[PDB]
């Protein structure tokens, strides 16, 4: 974690100690979509994913309502990965 | 323009997917080299420049450019041309610093440029080198533009682009207000004869001038009347000089197609308003008078030239003659013994220049051909007829029919037997559409022509030529137009400072003979050094009258119009003066194209493309996004199957169509059928 | 996208296409899925109604 | 729209040789083509029959979105130029300074019906996006619309209630009497009369107080103080609307139209938009929107605040001269002092200005520009950037209307070629990506009319206020709006506010905000049980109908293009990425 | 100036110049 | 039903017209197979008279058979089932 | 010369008086001069009566209301300005009402001495209460035009009698537009569109008429120069 | 109410302009009144302008002929400020010769009877002694500005080279008002017209057949009734 990376502010700055939360973004800037999906699950990385696309759309004041966002997060998380065969035809 | 240009790319240098972002920056070392305003606005921005003006290449490849040496805090005349290098190495001061008018500075503090392009003030025992003169970091064409120092830079880049595109008109006055960079930039281009040598004029006419020399010798000069420019505008060549007038050795003897008086003229003087008129200029459109028409202010000569060979072939030889097949009596008017046209006709699109016929060969006929040939009597006319038919939308008046042949030994390529060539001449006034645009990037096409009576007039009865919009001024930063609109003004009707009681404040600093001038007088205001806002407040004051006791205009620059079509006043008074535009070679007759049944391509079965052939628009694929996002799914289907490929169904459409029929069901495209064929050609079994 | 990575790979399962989606019926040039091409407004009856039958 | 007759004669060429065969004015095909070709003066007469009552399409190149294709009605005009309605050239994208346009036709029956029908040009007023109407008046109209409905405050002709000389001479019998007292010169259009109006429906507070319940008008009387422009300007409104009485702002011309749009049929609308296009633009006109040089006033204490602020720029420059801090330090302080000095002299500059300048009403009128171009032409250029991004401590102090020197225009240079190029290069970058999102979200269409699902999303809706009320969230037209509830919404053990399966609304957000509840769990197409493709109730309300979404729509390339379209307009700026790369 | 036959066109050119414009072409 | 009088091809009134139908697409299809049944009325005209039903309301001068396929759905004078 | 394509008049009658007259097809420009000029003749030039100055007892300086009667002193000056009255003296004449008791006072109220006619009876001009009387006198002169409120010069002539403004003109609301008629076979010809709504003293095609029979004297003033003058004519009916 | 009607008296300045005033018009009547008169006078009067030349040495409009200093594009748009008034319906002809040295002028042009030129110093081209200009012109009457006549249309030779024409002898009208607007509302206006011919008619000529053409226009309205 690179000292030009600060730590992330939220009601303070972040202390040492400090209790944190399950998906609680430890230092400043952009977290990982691939992480929060693995730890929160696939509810709040269509929170996340909807947030920041709408964060940037709105800076310009360009608005663009959350139901054409939504289709496109959609596509995104149809399939799902192997990690065991079981007995049926599909490669790990 | 075209000569004098750098180009960072071509064979040997990069392209312009190599091209990063960084190449295409303005660095510091610029300054007086290459300048930072004209250049190409689309892909090709910052690659492609043009040299300054006082630029001067090295011995090696660098590019120098002068600087005049101060020693001691003395400007000197010495004259030090110096390359980037160099000029990292010293401090060099700025152009319109306050000389003492002894070489000494006014101020201790002076504006200066560091080594890696930093701006510093610093006291003045350090500064050795000063700039020759401002407008020496900018280009030709961008130091033509009176007030840039107004304008921004993107818009001053529109302008600079736009200047160079004007078409010679027939008249081709000479700018009111302009720069002084009018003069040299005509002369130095070589389009203006120039006398060689002086003395007095024997003989002149409209082709030729013979000047007679000091020491016996005389000297004719041949003109240009009417000789086609290499994209179909008029080339003409006027004199300029009486027959008993003395010339000196590099006098300006005739002007050129876009010329006045030695100097460049690329448009009219038009007084203008700046009220937005009932919509019709609206977002960038002007409206002008009929008056424009009716005294062709802007008219321009376009000459086209047609070209076919009479060559060999496997059959025989193709002749060129009166006697076309299968052709009436009616198109056979215009065409003289030999088979090309008269010099003189004036011909439209579809008529015949050049009777070619051709060989056919051996075809057998249809039974309906055959009994209707048996009926009528008429013979079979075995040679085929290709003539050299003008293209469509075109016309004009025939210039002249330069005519080669092999038989009087010219040099013709291996094969070819007779080439001839028409010249095609046509004089396009304005119309709706057509693009014009100021000096200053204030571009838009024609909305509407008015008549002349219901354009809003002055208090004189004097009508308004065109009528530019509001809304487009402040939001562009581009005031340049206004101000030169009222410095345009000031100098056609002409002022007088009353210096009854000395001189007054805010003239204290001009020229003599600008305190007073003529109506209809020109004037120079240079790029960077010109006129103040202050003595234009002072000119536009002092504005002497037109024939009656009239001051039109008030010292803000606004007059009372009344409406021409209502008949009441307009309750604010309105911005009106003399601007300058010219008429840009965007005209409508290159544009407008449609098709209904043409030829088609080769591999594919596709319609053509481009108003050379006859040609279809492209129907790409985000009109398909737009098309299948509304729902619209027969629509898509019709253009994409009955319309481009369906081969077989084409000619039912166009047959139901004629008859009145429904439309057909479509079929499958010959372009799916090529991918077929090209998937089983990979060894791809496609089934 | 990268059209020979794709037909290469799509050539060794023997994949088979069904015509299904939108992009396809674009190429080959039949009625698209969508709007006015979908099975529910493609085969409407249309008749005029037995009492206006009956005026003319 | 226009359409020019030397391009519509060979557009329907096999239509008007059917239709001249048939008139007797040819003997068959061949000399029906060869009369088209010569151009015969009987062709015109028989090319407006067959051009009435058949729709073309007019595309503009690049297409963007969904609304850069639309058909309209043509009628023959002369001259050489496709003349364009001046309401869709928002949706176009298109000025008028060179740009073209390509003109296609349908042919058969079903292609002519779904453009007449899907296609219409005035079918298509609200945006599939954001749902905000693109019919909506632009420049001139909104400059014309303001002048018409501001108010002056003592103008000649108002209502001065009087006592001893005489009544008040402010009052009117009619509208009527009105415009005949301004014909003459004794009303302006902007001054506080208080005519009695007869088919203009008032306002609820009005209503309720003079009639109660059965307003109704059109035989009715009553007293309103307004100007007059407010009453010529209401009589463009349909008859059901209530009286406004505002100035008209362009957001306040959003909002009617958005409430015109959303209460009454479609007709009603365009003809509204017509009409406001009109007295917009015949107002514009006589409203005297002029520039000269001596109406860009400047700021009278500019010297004394740039000397003020170049004396703290000495004494930083002064500091760092005698080495107290580094090269960087000392960028940072001027870059900090000449960023105070620049909104010093806006301020000084927006406060010199009258109201009814015309750069300052164009501004303030919501036509075009923003008063950064204002403070640049009138007052301070300020910092400039570089080629690397960083701020030049120089800043030029000289205006564009003073005039720049040499050194100020090559360093403002920069800038302007930087931006000119990252517009096209961003240009191209947003097409790559449009066309990336129309390929993966294409085979998303609504297939059912109601999975009849029990999952769905929450929706934060309006936050509760620490004190204790209900703020309302910014927000909620972009992300709770237009939807259908999952759920049912209630509240205190009471009554059910808002049922499963509503529209959701406005009325309903209101009741919902005023009745106190916060979150409620919404359905959406995140959650959608149907097996290919989206049912119609979780897409909820279609954004350019206002009605629930259909059973065949392209929803997925509708969506890619709504998010792909604006990528143009997006900045960036001077280690994360905050632009179109995010 | 020193072009023999150029009309009078008055300039608002404060400051004298000390080099006159070289031959355009000489590139 | 406030509106002013309609022209050219907005002549019926879109909003009058999609009460009789469930949505735009099948209004599309529905006028559009009333006036192909309308051109195959009148090119077989000439010949014996077929099933196929002429204009039911009263036709314009020269009116193209689309609009008139429109006035009928407006006149409420048809009836279509779905698919 | 001729005109080479004869523009002809004609009417469509909306309401009762309510008429809108269509000009067709004009050569081009024709239309703006006829539309503005017969708009301003519409409305400045026809004669009419209307009332001048109204005086009422109980009014001395307190001009917000009178005893009696629910509706004030304003409303009562705007429910006669709009009084459609016909006269044929150009001198001014006076006009009484008085009625006692409570009920609703009409414009049938009134009593019209000898030279005017009143021509809306059934119109309401106030409502009496508590047995109340109202005694207004009113000063009716014609005119043309639209006058304003004509100051009161005279101080103390008359300390109850108040001006009014005078709706002189028998039309109210006239508006007009231009049009595009064939541009391709005869290049753009015009068509005027009038709109008049009167009162219901004089028919709008009687109205047009009046205003096209004073426009042609006004015209025929510049005629009568030089008579043998070459002009456009548009030959006969 | 008034009950007096307005006159139109006559007030001369120079020879081709000259102003008149109407007395007394209803308030809000004289601007209205002046713009309908100008919007007629600056477009609908008749007069008579040349409408194609014919020169002996050239064959189109884009030569030029020996011996002149002008091209023969520069002719036509010398000749296109020609102030001519013809006197019948029927195209008349004229012509011009001259060889020679020294300057063609206008008034070298010999008239046929009935038309008459009114600007014998216009200057049209020079000549030397290799020059010798000759060519004929063709007058006729007609209002309004009509452009060229193409050769095809009509039944000409070569060499008719076809010019634009433009038929209107006034040349600039303007008008100023006068409300009085005294406080006893017994006002009026007074209109004063200001005319300026281009020396071919009389500006009585043009503001009598402005008048004739309004006259016949609004008894159309009456003409119904
Ligand atoms: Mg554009
Ligand atoms: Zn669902």
């Amino acid at each position: 974690i690179s000292k030009r990376q600060r730590l992330r502010v939220f009601k303070r700055v972040l202390s040492d100690g400090d209790h944190v939360e399950v998906g609680q973004q430890l230092m400043e800037g952009s977290a990982d979509p691939h992480e929060v999906l693995r730890v929160q699950g696939p509810r709040e990385v269509q929170i996340h994913l909807v947030r920041e696309v709408q964060e940037v759309y709105r800076a310009q004041g360009v608005s663009i309502h959350d139901k054409h966002i939504e289709v496109i997060v959609r596509q995104m998380l149809r399939r799902v990965t192997i990690i065991d065969s079981g007995s049926t035809e599909f490669l790990p | 323009t075209h000569k004098r240009r750098l180009s960072a790319l071509g064979p040997g240098g990069l392209s312009r997917e190599r091209a990063g972002l960084e190449v295409r920056d303005v660095h510091p070392s610029h300054y007086g080299r290459m300048c930072p305003i004209e250049t190409p606005e689309g892909p090709n921005i910052g690659l492609i420049g043009s040299l300054s003006v006082y630029a001067r290449v090295n011995p090696f490849g660098f590019i120098e450019t002068p600087y005049r040496k101060v020693v001691d805090g003395v400007v000197s005349d010495e004259i030090v041309y110096l390359t980037a290098d160099e000029e990292d190495r010293h401090v060099v001061a700025q152009a319109n610093s306050p000389i003492d008018a002894d070489g000494r500075f006014v101020e201790p503090r002076v504006l200066v440029r560091r080594k890696a392009g930093e701006v510093e003030y610093v006291p003045s025992s350090e500064v050795d080198y000063m700039d020759v003169s401002p407008r020496q970091m900018v280009s030709v064409a961008t130091a033509m533009i009176p007030f840039l120092e107004h304008d921004d830079a993107n818009r001053a880049l529109m302008g600079a682009n736009m200047q160079r595109q004007a078409v010679p008109l027939v008249r081709s006055e000479a700018p009111l207000v302009g720069t002084g960079m009018e003069l040299r930039a005509a002369i130095d281009a070589g389009d203006v004869v120039v006398a060689e040598e002086s003395g007095v004029i024997e003989e002149v006419s409209a082709d030729y001038i013979t000047v007679m020399h000091d020491n016996g010798t005389r000297r004719t000069y041949r003109m240009r009347k009417f000789a086609r420019s290499n994209h179909g505008t008029c080339a003409n060549q006027c004199p300029i000089v009486d027959a008993g007038d003395r010339v000196e050795a590099g006098q300006v003897i005739a002007d050129g197609p876009c010329t006045d008086d030695g100097e460049m003229a690329l448009g009219k003087n038009l007084l203008v308003a700046i009220m937005p008129w009932e919509g019709h200029n609206y977002e960038d459109a002007i409206i002008l008078s009929n008056r424009l028409v009716e005294e062709d202010v802007l008219t321009s000569i376009h000459i086209e030239e047609h070209e076919i060979d009479a060559r060999d072939t496997k059959l025989g030889a193709e002749e060129i003659t009166r006697d076309i097949p299968n052709i009436s009596d009616e198109v056979l008017a215009d065409l003289d013994e030999r088979g090309i046209v008269r010099i003189g006709a004036e011909v439209r699109d579809g008529d015949i220049l050049v009777g070619k016929v051709t060989p056919k060969g051996e075809t057998e006929l249809t039974p309906e051909e055959r009994l209707l040939r048996a009926i009528f009597g008429e013979k079979a006319r075995e040679v085929r007829d290709t003539s050299l038919k003008v293209p469509h939308g075109e016309s004009g008046k025939v210039i002249g029919i330069r005519v080669f042949s092999r038989e009087d030994e010219d040099e013709l390529p291996a094969g070819v037997n007779e080439l001839v060539r028409v010249y095609v001449a046509q004089k396009r006034k304005i119309s709706d559409g057509d693009k014009l645009a100021g000096r200053h990037g204030n571009k838009g096409v024609i909305g509407k022509i008015l008549p002349v009576e219901d354009m809003p007039f002055l208090a004189d009865g004097t009508p308004v030529d065109i009528i530019l919009n509001t809304h487009g001024v402040p939001r562009r930063m581009n005031i340049g137009q206004i101000l030169e609109t009222h410095l345009g003004w000031c100098a056609h009707s002409g002022w007088k400072v009353d210096a009854a009681k000395g001189v007054p404040d805010w003239a204290a600093r001009l020229p003599d003979e600008l305190l007073e001038a003529q109506p209809n007088a020109i004037v120079s205001t240079p790029v960077f050094d010109g006129a103040q806002e202050a003595e234009l407040q002072g000119l536009l004051s002092c504005t002497l009258p037109n024939r009656d006791g009239d001051v039109l205009v008030d010292a803000d620059g606004k007059a009372m119009l009344f409406d021409g079509r209502s008949g009441e006043p307009f309750p604010y008074p309105v911005t009106v003066g003399y601007m300058y535009i010219m008429k840009l070679h965007h005209l409508v007759d290159d544009k407008i194209h449609a098709r209904s049944t043409g030829p088609y391509s080769m591999i594919t079965q596709q319609p053509l493309g481009g108003k050379a052939q006859f040609g279809g628009q492209r129907f790409g694929e985000m009109e398909c996004w737009a098309m299948q996002a509304y729902g619209a799914a027969y629509t898509l289907q019709e253009l994409l199957t009955i319309k481009s490929d369906d081969t077989v169904g084409r000619v039912k459409v166009y047959e139901a169509i004629v008859k009145g029929e429904n439309i057909p069901e479509p079929g499958i495209p010959e372009s799916f059928k090529v991918l077929l064929k090209e998937l089983q050609s990979l060894c791809l079994n496609v089934e | 996208q990268e059209t020979t990575r794709v037909l290469t790979d799509a050539a060794i399962n023997c994949r088979s296409d069904k015509l299904n989606g939108l992009k396809e019926n674009v190429i080959i040039g039949k009625l698209i899925p969508a709007g006015t091409g979908i099975n529910r407004y493609r085969n409407i009856a249309v008749q005029p109604t037995e009492e206006a039958r009956a005026a003319a | 729209c226009g359409l020019p007759k030397l391009m519509a004669l060979e557009l329907f060429k096999p239509f008007v040789m059917k239709r001249l065969v048939d008139l007797n004015h040819a003997q068959n095909i061949k000399s029906a083509k060869r009369m088209v070709e010569r151009q015969r003066p009987q062709v015109w007469d028989v090319l407006e029959e067959v051009i009435a009552e058949h729709p073309v399409l007019l595309n503009r190149a690049p297409t963007l979105h969904r609304l850069g294709i639309q058909a309209f009605e043509p009628m023959l005009v002369e001259g050489k130029a496709i003349q364009l309605h001046p309401l869709v050239c928002e949706a176009f994208n298109a000025d008028f300074d060179g740009d073209q346009m390509a003109v296609h036709l349908p042919l058969s029956a079903e292609a002519q019906a779904e453009a007449r029908i899907l296609m219409l040009s005035s079918n298509n007023i609200l945006s599939p996006a954001s749902g905000r109407p693109l019919a909506m008046p632009r420049l001139d109209m909104v400059t014309g619309l303001y002048y018409l409905t501001t108010e002056v405050p003592g103008d000649t002709g108002e209502y001065q209630p009087a006592s001893g000389d005489h009544p008040e001479t402010g009052v009117y019998s009619s509208p009527a009497e009105a415009i005949m007292a301004a014909d003459r010169g004794v009303l302006s259009v902007r001054a506080k009369i208080k005519v009695r109006l007869t088919q203009l429906r008032p306002p609820v507070e009005i209503e309720a107080e003079l009639f109660g319940h059965s307003g109704w008008q059109p035989g009715d009387a009553w007293m309103a103080e307004t100007t007059l422009g407010r009453v010529m300007f209401n009589e463009l409104l349909p008859l059901g609307y209530p009286f406004v009485n505002k100035q008209m702002h362009k957001k306040v011309q959003a909002a009617i139209i958005n409430d015109l749009a959303e209460r009454y049929p479609m007709i009603v609308v365009a003809q509204t938009v017509d009409k406001l296009k009109d007295a917009g633009f015949y107002w514009a006109t006589r409203s005297g929107v002029t520039v000269s040089m001596a109406d860009v006033l400047v700021p009278p204490r500019k010297k004394e605040i740039l000397d003020h602020y170049e004396e703290r720029a000495d004494k930083v420059e002064k500091q760092f001269q005698r080495g107290a801090l580094n090269h960087d330090e000392r960028n940072e302080a001027l870059v900090e002092i000449w960023k105070e000095a620049t909104d010093e002299v806006g301020q000084a500059l927006r406060e010199h200005y009258p109201d009814d300048n015309p750069i300052i009403t164009i501004v303030d009128s919501g036509a075009t520009g923003n008063f950064t171009q204002t403070r640049t032409l009138a007052g301070m250029k300020g910092l400039v950037t570089n080629p690397k991004g960083e701020f030049i401590p120089r800043p030029v102090k000289s205006s564009f209307r003073e005039g720049l020197t040499v050194l100020e225009y090559f360093i403002n240079t920069h800038g302007a070629r930087k931006g000119l190029a990252d517009t096209a290069l961003r240009t191209a970058d947003s097409g790559y990506l449009t066309r990336r999102l129309v390929d993966v979200s294409q085979d998303v269409i609504v297939r059912e009319h109601d999975c009849q699902t029990e999952r769905g999303i929450v929706v934060e809706l309006a936050e509760r206020a620490p004190d204790g009320t209900l703020i309302r969230d910014p927000y909620i037209e972009t992300s709770a709006y237009a939807r259908t509830l999952g759920t049912d919404a209630v509240d205190e053990a009471g009554n059910v506010i808002v049922e499963r399966g509503q529209d959701l609304g406005d009325p309903e957000i209101d009741a919902l905000l005023a009745a106190g509840i916060t979150q409620v769990k919404v359905r959406s197409v995140l959650t959608c049980a149907t097996s290919t493709g989206v049912c119609a109730t979780c897409y909820g309300r279609s954004m350019a109908t206002g009605k629930l979404v259909d059973i065949g729509e392209a929803v997925g390339i509708v969506a890619a293009q709504s998010i792909g379209e604006p990528g143009t307009q997006l900045t960036m700026r001077t280690d994360i990425t905050g632009g179109l790369p995010r | 100036n020193s072009v023999p036959g150029a009309p009078n066109r008055v300039s608002f050119a404060k400051l004298r110049e000390p080099l006159e414009v070289p031959g355009l072409l000489d590139v | 039903g406030g509106y002013d009088t309609p022209l050219g091809i907005t002549n019926p009134p879109i909003d009058e017209l999609l009460d009789r139908v469930s949505s735009k697409y099948a209004l599309v299809i529905y006028a559009a197979k009333r006036a192909r049944q309308i051109n195959d009325y009148y090119n077989q005209l000439g010949e014996g008279i077929l099933e196929y039903v002429g204009p039911l309301v009263e036709p314009g001068l020269q009116e193209k058979p689309l609009s008139i396929a429109l006035r009928e759905i407006h006149a409420d004078l048809l009836e279509h089932t779905e698919g | 010369m001729l005109i080479s394509q004869r523009p002809t008049l004609s009417e469509d009658v909306l309401t009762d008086n309510r008429s809108q007259f269509v000009i067709e097809p004009l050569e081009p420009g024709f239309g703006y001069t006829l539309g503005n000029s017969l708009r301003r003749t519409l409305l400045s030039s026809i004669p009419g009566a209307a009332v001048t100055s109204i005086r009422i007892d109980g009014v001395l300086h307190e001009f917000t209301t009178v005893p009696g009667v629910k509706e004030d002193v304003t409303e009562i000056i705007l429910n006669l300005k709009s009084l459609v009255v016909s006269s044929e003296e150009d001198e001014p004449v006076t006009m009484y009402l008085r009625k006692q008791g409570p009920g609703e006072v009409t414009a049938g109220d009134i009593v019209p001495p000898a030279g005017v006619t009143v021509h809306n009876p059934g119109m309401h001009i106030a409502t009496l209460n508590d047995k109340g009387k109202l005694e207004v006198e009113l000063v009716v002169e014609r005119g043309r035009g639209y006058v304003p409120a004509v100051q009161n010069r005279a101080s103390g002539a008359e300390i109850g009698r108040i001006p009014v403004d005078s709706i002189y003109s028998p039309v109210l609301k006239v508006t007009y537009k231009v049009d595009a008629t064939r541009v391709e076979q005869r290049t753009d010809f015009d068509k005027l569109i009038l709109d008049v709504e009167t009162k219901n003293s004089i028919s709008p095609r009687d109205a047009l008429a009046s205003a096209g029979k004073t426009l042609v004297e006004l015209f025929g003033l510049a005629r009568e120069l030089n008579v043998e003058a070459e002009g456009i004519e548009i030959g006969p009916s």
